[PDB]
């Protein structure tokens, strides 16, 4: 049970390709819900069990529900993935795939050197040593510290965020009412 | 400080202390005896423990190696407290931490055994259980009569010993 | 005190009827005036470039940012006067210049999000404020929803703002992955030498800059500015420009960058020669904004660029504001009103404007020659003080490209003049109803600033010398 | 960093070469935000701090609000045109 | 290897088994008679699920606070008070505007009977 | 009055959940070795449980109380080596 | 801010190197910053472990080519079932 | 809470001695690995002279 | 490994029997409320009738219409079956007796309850008819609208415990239950629980064959007992009846397997008697009341219950503030 992270990486690739090539618009949206589940798997896998259920609650249970709710009672035309339509795209898809992929891998590195910048992204092989220290006396888990720092050090960010939630109330109402 | 996830595998080390540092014998008490005698370890070994953590504060970052000589003495003084409490109060110390291994190691559920243990240790080992930072006009929690938080089931050996200490006049 | 206005306002607007909207805006207009007048004495806090950080190194308040918030309030007073006052009392201008119920809500929320960018110190304050102002521009674009062009423009602006917000988020977390930090106060003159922060900080600046309309990605914004109605587009052209550029000028993370110099050369080129053969007045008017944002991308390369910036900002703001208000006024004299949201489109529709209200053409000529940079007017000293910073700091090819770009851009500025001073067959003699006293006084104030504002240059340089040094 | 980088890149290119409908563009936007989340939360775990977790919990809320705003924007796009084209807006 | 994951994998085994039992067990035998544009909708239908999400995002924003409630005592309390009241003001916007109503288009036609 | 037939399927629901809870409690106590479960475990108490598994010798929560620790206790100490996190 | 706050609310893993670098940067003005280059280096490889990855690759390159391998007090791996077995 | 901080230095001295022993063991181990080949294993990669536990071991 | 799989198939046999007999119980008490007998035709006193119905409906013809996604239409039953059943882990039948003791149990119980909306909405896209869509729209709109106030009541209750562990809440409720101070919240939570299953007090959209029917059927009553379990742990006492320390000091003398057996019997008998009274009240409110228009329902949730809930958000931390009573982790 070593290669779990590699498996989630591969399954996420495959799920995005099934997102962007799908018969029916909501077959594509169910593949997105599956990608959210693969994400939450990776987040529990890395050690963040809190966030995975936050993803399942907020992204799956509200955003995907809103999205499916939109696709139901609105009319959306769709062409399917013809080969006549989209292999005119493929040479720039290949060039931009390799370039954007390498370039996203580039900025984790500090060299003057171009491909020493690149292959330090693959210098991964060393197993981190986890030590126990007995300095912490209480059950401050991660949600507790998020609640301490949203509320003391970044209280202003929480209140500007309240203004953003207010805007998310006012705006959709203001569009779709047709006042008398 | 962070905990291991995503396929940690445990490993241990076939080695020894170097000759530079002397032998120190270890604490062999587990969590219920350690939690039982925590306040008496803290009552006797307060200046030793505080000199050890003051060492760790004073020479920052060196840490481990420059504070070994007092990490020796905190372990030895706690071992002294634990064998002291064994040879005087073995049966009710055992009564206490055998209560404590049920009830999620909650100190809230073992009041009638800890009254017996505090009385023995205070008259024979002459160490008192105190909670600091508690100003007056505030009652300590393990002294109060009819607390709101009672355990599910009181242990049978400790309520029997508590009643027999009532009728002996021990307590 | 914006927060007070929003909190008061949506409470008050939910209970008003739609008959009261215009009067509500008048109330807010006067409110903002007394926030300028009764509360600007806070400039005394910022003596000798004393800088504060507020909310735990979260917001940064210096005198630069104080000037920027004063400028944003002045412009909001002008724009809210344009919504809250009638042009004429016809049954025509009531069906043309009509505010929605929730328009001033979104205005004040956007002014809030625009202030929390310039006043920002950390990256999550920057992010949250960028999305606050971005959602507000989405909804200000989409609020006149009985219009095909504005609906299509709001959808386009949603997707093109979403990409360039995810690029900012990628750059921020990419900066976090190499430095356990959020501040650019972390940088402090030594880290930049021993660390390659070039790709990070330049990708940050680029993701911030493509929302202004810099040159490879300019056409989508020109289409949004042509498709929105004429009152909305004077606000959404100005406010993200001055907020995002006032962030990127205060934070000097692209000093002597080759990419920003490439895109500044390209911006000056494609804005000058892009709007030459164009026949719509908002198109013509938006490529002017493209060039004048290029002149700011120039100052992004600079260290210590706060005079040239702030002068050319209030220059461009007054000139921009006045040239949109003049073509609001020319709608009374055109022979053809289409398109209720956008009643004047083609620039040949103002053709006989010297024979009907010649002093509107005097107004127009003044602000157009200040766009060109003619020395008695205020735009000249803006271009002059930009050149004094470009040449001081070694950008010699950039200087000649600036000069050629201004010469090419003078053609389509003067095309407005060339159309308006011309013969027309049927001229006005006698018109019964009058333009708004309150609202033509604003245009005259904006002209008198442009023409007679060179008087106060030495006063302004001395007050500059004390509060920023 | 690999999973967040590749979901962001593949999500971006699926957004760019979308010619088939409009809601693929919405869901590619949301999966881009997911990939940004993945990269940041990994960095927070590796650096032993909450501040990446702070920016991640804030960008969750901002992604939700942008979905609500933009889908009301699509509904108003649809009000006057009772059809959504396949080629795009 | 806990008793948590046998559940996660075993509930599908339950389902896969039962719909197998029916598909394996019952008659198919269909035919034509057994087998077998777009409508418009009111604004409150789409409105309930669009405005649902900003309240849901607030409810899970309280979730970091109510776990940290002891540590931020007297201070995070007031920050949360201000947060809640800022969102209560947008809610009183929403119910003052009568947004979520679907209201009936035909009245008793109140207008009176006048003559000549 | 009271229909016994109406409340008998409630009686079987009650009996099934009662017998399930009782059988499950005895299964938990048999797993622990005669004591109750720990229903809320800290990071501190997680580290304390692994330390006591190290000290007692093999057994789960045998809970030795000894004066001074054994000989193999100084040598059976564990670090955890976690994989690259790709 | 949340400058040095960890997941448990304590100080993060590289807090002490960062606080040493800030102790450096507090008592220095510019023109004199070239001397606190080592502290910053100590911070950066605290973050990313670049020099330790280089060093461990240099030592693993040598232990791969030995027929002898390891003549040392070795390290044992256990299953999680057997932390304190013997 | 006061019980746990009475217990803290007692276990901290423990894990400190375990850290010192296993780190000096690993140091001597890679010294016994790279005998012959001229290479400094005692040298820290950190520029400060403070002691540090090693990390990032090769998987077994 | 023998231990945990025998434990989990004991838990599965208990809960999947008890969701079957809940059906037999609702028919019988609906009958006696209407002054007639329930079923007595199929068992000795009417029992194993849910078995008779399941035996017959696993013999029933499945019709996949002209209009339909076939795959979507038969795995929407399973995704609603599986997430209506997955939430049965975290409920305790005693202190620490769950199928998985995780310290974030309410976050899990709250995340699984939001996964249950899809098999309504998604299965509207099955058999795409213009009336087969907007009925699912009204269904999912009501569903999300009432899980809002469900989540709200949860977060109000966690203001007293400050822990997302579930048996920690029940051990916290030993001093007093949470219905006794917050009895309006018991009324609000009961009606939100009735709405969240779309019970026929709060039903509008009612007003397949075989496997897609029996999966929806089992998911309905598993949701019944699951939200009843949520009510039982965070609002009533979970497994708590009385002290029972004095009775044990009379009866027993030391810890034996019969004493743990007796204690588990008492704890899960208390939990089951809460749950059984709650399911009786579900059927009892089904018997007595007509149904709702969609507008009465949306007006009810968004205009009546939610402002009152905002008032509760303000009032309860303020009284935890006035007396310096903040709960510690
Ligand atoms: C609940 C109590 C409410 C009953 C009211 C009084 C009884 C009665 O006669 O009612 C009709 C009464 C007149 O009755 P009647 O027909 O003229 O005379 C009937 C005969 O007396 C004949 O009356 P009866 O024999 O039916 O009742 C006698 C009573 C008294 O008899 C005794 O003296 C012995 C008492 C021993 C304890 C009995 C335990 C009963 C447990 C019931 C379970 C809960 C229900 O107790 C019993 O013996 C009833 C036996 C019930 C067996 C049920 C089988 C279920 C087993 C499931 C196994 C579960 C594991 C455990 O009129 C009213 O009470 C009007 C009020 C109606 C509304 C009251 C609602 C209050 C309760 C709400 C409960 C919510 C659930
Ligand atoms: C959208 C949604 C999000 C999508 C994400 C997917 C993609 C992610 C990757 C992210 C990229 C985002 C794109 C960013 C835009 C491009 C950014 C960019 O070119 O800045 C360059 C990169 O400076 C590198 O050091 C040069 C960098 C070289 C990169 C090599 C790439 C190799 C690819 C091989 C195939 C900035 O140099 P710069 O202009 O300051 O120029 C420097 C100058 O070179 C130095 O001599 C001086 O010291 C300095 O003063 C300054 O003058
Ligand atoms: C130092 C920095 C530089 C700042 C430059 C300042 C720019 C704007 C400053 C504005 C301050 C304005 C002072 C002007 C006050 C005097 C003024 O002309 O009255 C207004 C314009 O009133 C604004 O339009 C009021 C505009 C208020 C805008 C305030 C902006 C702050 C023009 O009335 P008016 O006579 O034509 O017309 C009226 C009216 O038409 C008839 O119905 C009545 O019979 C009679 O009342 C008649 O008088
Ligand atoms: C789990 C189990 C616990 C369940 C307990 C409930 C017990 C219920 C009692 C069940 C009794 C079985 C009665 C079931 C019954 O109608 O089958 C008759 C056959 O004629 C028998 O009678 C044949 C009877 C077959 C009886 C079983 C034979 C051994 C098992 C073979 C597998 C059905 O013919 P049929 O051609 O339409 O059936 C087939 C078939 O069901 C489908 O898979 C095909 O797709 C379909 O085309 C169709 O052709
Ligand atoms: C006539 O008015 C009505 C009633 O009478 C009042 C009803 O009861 C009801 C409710 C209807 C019912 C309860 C019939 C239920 C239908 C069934 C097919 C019962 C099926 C039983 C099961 C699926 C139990 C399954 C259990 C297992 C597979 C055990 C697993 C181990 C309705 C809808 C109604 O309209
Ligand atoms: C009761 C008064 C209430 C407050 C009124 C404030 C309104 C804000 C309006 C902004 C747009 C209108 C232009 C006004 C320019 C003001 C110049 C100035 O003074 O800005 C200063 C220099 O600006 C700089 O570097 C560069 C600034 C460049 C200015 C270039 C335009 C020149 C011509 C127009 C300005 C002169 C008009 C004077 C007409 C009598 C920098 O900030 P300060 O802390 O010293 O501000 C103090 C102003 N107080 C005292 C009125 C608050
Ligand atoms: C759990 C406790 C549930 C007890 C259920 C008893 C019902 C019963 O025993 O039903 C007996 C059944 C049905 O008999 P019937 O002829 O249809 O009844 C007619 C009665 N009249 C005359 C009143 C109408 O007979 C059997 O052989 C079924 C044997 C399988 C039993 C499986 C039990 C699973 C549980």
């Amino acid at each position: 049970t070593y290669y779990f992270i590699e498996i989630t990486i591969f399954l996420a690739i495959l799920c995005t390709i099934f997102i962007i090539s799908a018969k029916n618009p909501m077959v594509s949206i169910l593949y997105m819900i599956a990608l959210f589940v693969i994400a939450a798997m990776y987040l529990y896998l890395i050690g963040l069990g809190i966030f995975s259920l936050l993803y399942i609650m907020i992204y799956i249970g509200a955003i995907a529900v809103l999205f499916l709710f939109i696709i139901t009672l609105l009319d959306i035309n769709s062409t399917e993935l013809s080969v006549k339509s989209n292999i005119r795209d493929l040479p720039l898809v290949l060039i931009s795939l390799i370039v954007l992929t390498i370039s996203g891998l580039m900025i984790y590195s500090n060299d003057s050197i171009l491909i020493n910048k690149l292959l330090e992204a693959f210098g991964n092989d060393y197993n981190t040593i986890i030590t126990q220290d007995w300095f912490n006396i209480e059950n401050t888990t991660l949600l507790t510290t998020i609640g301490n720092v949203l509320l003391t050090n970044n209280a202003f960010i929480l209140l500007v965020l309240a203004i953003v939630l207010l805007l998310g109330i006012i705006g959709p109402i203001s569009i779709t009412m047709k006042h008398k | 400080p962070r905990e291991a996830a995503a396929h940690w595998v445990p490993f241990e080390d076939k080695a020894n202390m170097p000759d530079n540092v002397p032998d120190v014998v270890e604490v062999g008490a587990t969590s219920a005896p350690l939690l039982s005698a925590s306040y008496f370890i803290g009552a006797k070994c307060k200046p030793y423990n505080d000199d050890f953590m003051l060492c760790r504060e004073e020479s920052q970052g060196s840490g481990a190696i420059d504070c070994l000589k007092e990490g020796r003495r905190v372990t030895r003084c706690a071992v002294s407290v634990i064998e002291d409490i064994n040879k005087s109060c073995l049966d009710e110390f055992r009564l206490h931490w055998q209560c404590l291994e049920q009830n999620n190691h909650q100190l809230s559920g073992c009041r009638k055994a800890e009254a017996l243990l505090n009385k023995c240790v205070f008259t024979k080992l002459n160490l008192e259980k105190k909670i600091p930072g508690l100003r007056p006009d505030e009652e300590p929690v393990f002294l109060k009569k009819d607390p709101w938080i009672k355990p599910a089931v009181d242990d049978f050996k400790s309520v029997r010993a508590y009643a027999e200490a009532k009728k002996n006049g021990t307590l | 005190m914006l927060i007070l206005a929003i909190i008061s306002l949506i409470t008050f607007v939910s209970m008003s009827k739609l008959s009261d909207n215009r009067a509500i805006i008048r109330l807010i207009n006067i409110y903002l005036i007394l926030v300028l007048v009764l509360d600007s004495f806070l400039y005394l806090l910022f003596l000798n470039n004393q800088t504060y950080t507020v909310m735990g190194e979260l917001l940064i308040f210096n005198s630069f940012t104080f000037y920027i918030d004063m400028l944003i309030y002045f412009i909001m007073i002008v724009i809210s006067s344009l919504y809250g006052y009638n042009l004429y009392n016809n049954n025509l201008y009531k069906t043309l210049f009509e505010p929605k119920k929730e328009l001033i809500i979104l205005f004040l929320i956007n002014i809030l999000g625009a202030l929390l960018i310039v006043h920002s110190n950390d990256f999550i304050t920057l992010f949250v404020a960028i999305e606050l102002q971005s959602y507000s521009i989405y909804l200000i674009t989409a609020i006149y929803n009985s219009s095909y062009k504005a609906s299509k423009a709001s959808m386009l602006y949603f997707f093109m703002g979403g990409i360039l917000s995810i690029l900012i988020a990628y750059s921020i977390n990419t900066y976090y992955s190499v430095l356990n930090s959020y501040t650019l106060h972390s940088l402090d003159s030594l880290i930049i030498n021993t660390l390659d922060l070039n790709l990070i900080l330049i990708a940050l600046s680029l993701g911030l800059l493509f929302k202004i309309g810099i040159a490879p990605l300019h056409k989508w914004l020109i289409s949004i500015y042509e498709n929105t109605p004429i009152l909305i587009t004077i606000y959404i052209s100005l406010i993200p420009k001055i907020s995002i550029l006032s962030y990127l000028v205060l934070s000097n993370i692209s000093i002597n960058s080759l990419v920003i110099s490439i895109l500044a050369i390209l911006t000056l080129l494609v804005g000058s020669v892009g709007g030459l053969l164009q026949i719509k007045i908002k198109r013509l008017l938006a490529f002017s904004g493209l060039t004048n944002a290029g002149y700011m991308m120039l100052l992004l390369l600079l260290n210590n660029n706060e005079f040239s910036y702030l002068y050319y900002i209030t220059q461009y703001s007054i000139s921009h504001l006045a040239i949109f208000m003049i073509i609001i006024f020319s709608i009374y004299y055109i022979n053809y009103i289409n398109n209720q949201y956008n009643p004047i489109i083609y620039v040949n529709q103002l053709k006989g404007l010297i024979h009907d209200n010649a002093y509107l053409v005097l107004s127009m000529a003044i602000v157009v020659f200040s766009f060109i940079g003619i020395p008695p007017l205020l735009g000249f000293f803006g271009k002059l003080n930009i050149l004094m910073s470009i040449l001081n700091n070694g950008y010699y090819f950039i200087s000649i490209v600036l000069i050629v770009a201004s010469l090419i851009s003078a053609l389509y500025y003067l095309y407005l003049l060339n159309v308006s001073i011309q013969d027309k067959n049927n001229i006005l003699i006698n018109s019964n109803e009058t333009v708004s006293s309150v609202l033509s006084y604003i245009l005259s104030s904006l002209i008198i600033l442009i023409t007679f504002g060179f008087i106060y240059n030495s006063l302004i340089i001395d007050i500059f010398n004390v509060y920023f040094n | 960093m690999f999973i967040g980088t590749i979901i962001l890149v593949l999500s971006f290119l699926g957004f760019v070469f979308n010619r088939r409908n409009i809601i693929l563009a919405f869901i590619c936007l949301e999966t881009m935000l997911l990939g940004i989340n993945l990269i940041l939360l990994r960095n927070s775990v590796l650096f032993d701090d909450i501040s990446g977790s702070l920016f991640a919990i804030v960008i969750i809320i901002l992604a939700g609000v942008e979905s609500a705003i933009g889908l009301s924007l699509l509904v108003s796009y649809y009000r006057l045109r009772g059809v959504i084209n396949s080629y795009g807006i | 290897m806990n008793t948590f994951i046998i559940f996660i994998i075993l509930i599908p085994i339950v389902g896969f088994a039962l719909l197998a039992v029916n598909i394996l067990l019952a008659v198919y035998k269909p035919y034509n008679e057994k087998l077998g544009t777009r409508l418009a909708f009111n604004a409150a239908f789409i409105l309930v699920a669009i405005l649902f999400l900003p309240f849901d995002l607030e409810i899970s924003t309280l979730l970091p606070y109510v776990m940290s409630i002891y540590l931020v005592s007297n201070y995070g309390f007031t920050i949360v008070l201000l947060f809640l009241l800022i969102l209560i003001i947008g809610f009183v916007y929403e119910i003052n505007t009568n947004a979520l109503k679907i209201n009936k288009h035909n009245k008793p036609n109140t207008d009176s009977l006048i003559y000549k | 009055a009271i229909p016994f037939e109406a409340l008998l399927p409630y009686g079987i629901i009650f009996g099934l959940l009662t017998a399930g809870g009782g059988a499950m409690q005895v299964l938990h106590v048999y797993r622990n070795g005669g004591v109750r479960d720990r229903f809320a475990i800290d990071q501190w108490d997680s580290q304390m449980m692994e330390r006591d598994l190290r000290l007692n010798g093999g057994q789960g929560r045998k809970q030795v109380d000894q004066a001074t620790a054994p000989e193999a206790f100084k040598h059976n100490h564990v670090w955890k080596s976690e994989r690259p996190l790709i | 801010t949340a400058a040095g706050i960890s997941l448990t609310g304590g100080r993060n893993r590289c807090f002490s190197e960062w606080q040493s670098f800030m102790h450096c940067t507090a008592k220095t003005d510019a023109k004199s910053r070239a001397q606190c280059l080592p502290n910053f280096e100590d911070y950066m490889e605290c973050l990313h472990h670049t020099k330790e990855k280089a060093r461990l690759r240099e030592i693993e390159s040598v232990l791969k080519q030995k027929k002898e391998g390891l003549e040392a007090p070795p390290v044992k791996v256990i299953p999680v079932k057997a932390i304190g077995l013997v | 809470l006061w019980a746990r901080i009475y217990l803290m230095p007692l276990l901290q001295a423990e894990e400190d001695r375990q850290t010192v022993r296993r780190s000096i063991a690993q140091l001597e181990r890679e010294k016994e690995i790279m005998k012959g080949t001229g290479f400094d294993v005692d040298k820290s990669v950190y520029n400060d002279g403070k002691f540090h536990a090693p990390a990032l071991m090769i998987p077994p | 490994m023998i231990i945990n799989i025998v434990e989990i198939l004991i838990f599965l046999v208990c809960v999947l029997f008890s969701v079957a007999y809940l059906t037999v119980a609702e028919r019988k008490t609906l009958a006696y409320m209407q002054r007639r007998l329930g079923p007595n035709f199929v068992g000795y006193y009417g029992l194993l009738q849910a078995f008779a119905d399941a035996v017959k409906l696993l013999l029933k013809e499945i019709v996949l219409p002209k209009e339909s996604n076939y795959i979507i239409l038969v795995i929407s039953p399973l995704i609603t079956l599986i997430t209506a059943l997955i939430g049965w882990v975290v409920i305790p039948l005693g202190p620490g007796i769950t199928l998985g003791e995780l310290n974030l149990g309410i976050l899990f119980s709250l995340a699984i309850g939001s996964l249950g909306v899809f098999g309504s909405l998604l299965s509207g896209w099955s058999s795409n008819s213009k009336y087969s869509l907007l009925g699912s729209i009204r269904s999912t709109a009501q569903l999300i609208s009432y899980e809002l106030i469900l989540t709200s009541i949860f977060i109000i209750i966690i203001m007293f415990v400050s822990s997302l562990n579930i048996t920690t809440i029940i051990e916290t409720q030993r001093v007093v239950w949470y219905c006794i101070p917050l009895l309006p919240l018991l009324l609000i939570f009961f009606i939100a629980s009735v709405a969240e299953t779309a019970r026929p007090p709060f039903d509008l959209t009612e007003s397949y064959s075989g496997s897609p029917f029996v999966f929806f059927f089992l998911a309905e009553y598993s949701n019944i007992i699951l939200i009843s379990a949520f009510n039982g742990y965070l609002l009533l006492g979970g497994y708590l009846s009385f002290n029972y320390s004095y009775l044990f000091n009379i009866l027993f003398n030391d810890y034996s397997y019969v004493s743990f057996l007796f204690e588990g019997l008492i704890n899960s008998s208390a939990y089951a008697i809460k749950l059984v009274f709650l399911m009786f009240s579900f059927i009892w409110v089904r018997a007595a009341f007509p149904r709702f228009t969609y507008d009465n329902l949306i007006n009810f949730c968004w205009i009546i219950l939610l402002p009152l809930l905002f008032g509760i958000f303000l009032i309860i931390p303020s009284t935890l503030y006035i007396f310096d009573s903040f709960p510690t982790l």
